[PDB]
C-alpha cells in the first residue's frame, strides 16, 4: 500500500 | 500515541491507492490523531480521528515530542 504525495504548493 | 496533522488529507482525491477512501483516515493540518502501536511496513499508522479508526501516512504527520 502507497504512501501520498505532500502536496507541493503546500510543502 | 498522539501524532500533529503537518498537512491536509483527503484519501478520496488525494490516496494513491484505490481502497483508499474507505481505509484511510481524512484529516486537515493540525488534527490529532490517535496512534496504536508503530508504523507498518507501508509506512502506514493505524490511528483514530472523530469516532472513525484507518491508516494514516507517516510522511503527513508528526510525533508529539
Amino acid at each position: 500500500r502507497k504512501l501520498p504525495e505532500i502536496p507541493k504548493n503546500k510543502k | 500515541r498522539y501524532f500533529v496533522a503537518m498537512f491536509d488529507y483527503d484519501p478520496s482525491t488525494m490516496s494513491p491507492n484505490p481502497d483508499g477512501c474507505d481505509e484511510e483516515l481524512p484529516f486537515q493540518e493540525g488534527d490529532t490523531i490517535k496512534v496504536f502501536g508503530d508504523k507498518d511496513a507501508d509506512g502506514f499508522y493505524w490511528g483514530e480521528l472523530r469516532g472513525r479508526r484507518g491508516y494514516v501516512p507517516h510522511n503527513m504527520v508528526s510525533e508529539v515530542e
